[PDB]
Protein backbone atom coordinates (compact mmCIF):
# COMPACT_ATOMS: atom_id res chain seq x y z
CA UNK A 1 0.00 0.00 0.00
CA UNK A 2 2.06 2.97 -1.34
CA UNK A 3 3.00 5.69 1.16
CA UNK A 4 5.37 8.71 1.18
CA UNK A 5 9.06 8.42 2.05
CA UNK A 6 8.98 9.41 5.74
CA UNK A 7 5.65 8.15 7.09
CA UNK A 8 6.92 4.60 8.07
CA UNK A 9 9.55 6.18 10.36
CA UNK A 10 7.05 8.49 12.09
CA UNK A 11 5.00 5.38 12.91
CA UNK A 12 7.96 3.44 14.36
CA UNK A 13 9.03 6.44 16.49
CA UNK A 14 5.55 7.02 17.98
CA UNK A 15 5.86 3.55 19.57
CA UNK A 16 9.41 4.03 20.89
CA UNK A 17 8.40 6.99 23.05
CA UNK A 18 5.39 5.03 24.32
CA UNK A 19 7.46 2.00 25.37
CA UNK A 20 10.10 4.26 26.98
CA UNK A 21 7.50 6.24 28.96
CA UNK A 22 5.55 3.10 29.94
CA UNK A 23 8.96 1.81 31.06
CA UNK A 24 9.40 4.66 33.56
CA UNK A 25 5.95 4.14 35.12
CA UNK A 26 6.99 0.55 35.93
CA UNK A 27 10.22 1.68 37.64
CA UNK A 28 8.28 4.11 39.86
CA UNK A 29 5.56 1.57 40.72
CA UNK A 30 8.18 -0.87 42.08
CA UNK A 31 9.72 1.90 44.21
CA UNK A 32 6.40 2.69 45.94
CA UNK A 33 5.90 -0.99 46.83
CA UNK A 34 9.29 -0.75 48.58
CA UNK A 35 8.03 2.06 50.84
CA UNK A 36 5.24 -0.19 52.16
CA UNK A 37 7.95 -2.77 52.92
CA UNK A 38 10.03 -0.26 54.93
CA UNK A 39 6.90 1.01 56.74
CA UNK A 40 5.66 -2.44 57.86
CA UNK A 41 9.18 -3.40 59.00
CA UNK A 42 9.47 -0.21 61.11
CA UNK A 43 6.12 -0.73 62.90
CA UNK A 44 6.77 -4.35 63.87
CA UNK A 45 10.27 -3.38 65.01
CA UNK A 46 8.97 -0.72 67.40
CA UNK A 47 6.57 -3.26 68.96
CA UNK A 48 9.26 -5.95 69.45
CA UNK A 49 11.41 -3.15 70.94
CA UNK A 50 8.93 -1.97 73.60
CA UNK A 51 8.42 -5.58 74.72
CA UNK A 52 12.12 -5.88 75.64
CA UNK A 53 12.03 -2.76 77.84
CA UNK A 54 8.81 -3.58 79.71
CA UNK A 55 9.74 -7.21 80.49
CA UNK A 56 12.99 -5.87 81.99
CA UNK B 1 2.24 25.57 86.65
CA UNK B 2 3.77 23.14 89.14
CA UNK B 3 6.11 25.62 90.82
CA UNK B 4 3.83 27.66 93.10
CA UNK B 5 1.38 24.93 94.10
CA UNK B 6 4.19 23.14 95.94
CA UNK B 7 4.09 21.70 99.47
CA UNK B 8 6.08 19.18 101.53
CA UNK B 9 5.03 16.54 104.09
CA UNK B 10 5.25 17.83 107.72
CA UNK B 11 8.10 16.31 109.75
CA UNK B 12 5.86 14.61 112.33
CA UNK B 13 4.24 12.26 109.80
CA UNK B 14 7.57 10.59 108.96
CA UNK B 15 7.95 8.22 111.94
CA UNK B 16 4.72 6.66 110.63
CA UNK B 17 5.59 6.13 106.95
CA UNK B 18 8.97 4.69 108.00
CA UNK B 19 7.38 1.81 109.93
CA UNK B 20 5.08 0.49 107.23
CA UNK B 21 7.06 1.01 104.01
CA UNK B 22 8.45 -2.18 102.36
CA UNK B 23 11.66 -2.23 100.30
CA UNK B 24 10.01 -2.56 96.87
CA UNK B 25 7.64 0.38 97.50
CA UNK B 26 9.52 3.36 96.01
CA UNK B 27 11.21 1.16 93.31
CA UNK B 28 7.69 0.21 92.11
CA UNK B 29 6.52 3.85 91.91
CA UNK B 30 9.46 4.71 89.64
CA UNK B 31 8.42 1.89 87.27
CA UNK B 32 4.92 3.41 86.96
CA UNK B 33 6.67 6.60 85.83
CA UNK B 34 9.01 4.93 83.33
CA UNK B 35 6.25 2.92 81.62
CA UNK B 36 4.57 6.28 80.91
CA UNK B 37 7.61 7.84 79.17
CA UNK B 38 8.17 4.72 77.00
CA UNK B 39 4.59 4.87 75.64
CA UNK B 40 5.04 8.57 74.70
CA UNK B 41 8.12 7.79 72.58
CA UNK B 42 6.30 4.85 70.92
CA UNK B 43 3.37 7.16 70.05
CA UNK B 44 5.45 10.00 68.55
CA UNK B 45 7.60 7.57 66.52
CA UNK B 46 4.49 5.71 65.24
CA UNK B 47 3.09 8.99 63.83
CA UNK B 48 6.29 9.83 61.90
CA UNK B 49 6.01 6.51 60.00
CA UNK B 50 2.47 7.48 58.92
CA UNK B 51 3.82 10.53 57.05
CA UNK B 52 5.13 8.04 54.47
CA UNK B 53 1.57 7.94 53.07
CA UNK B 54 1.49 11.70 52.39
CA UNK B 55 3.58 11.17 49.23
CA UNK B 56 1.24 9.15 47.00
Amino acid sequence: MPVLLGIPLLLRFLGFLLVTLFGYLLTFLKKGFGKIAIAISLFLALIIGLNSILVG
Amino acid sequence: YLSDISAQLPSDFVQGVQLILPSNALPCFYVILSVKAAIFIFDVKQKIVSYLDWDK
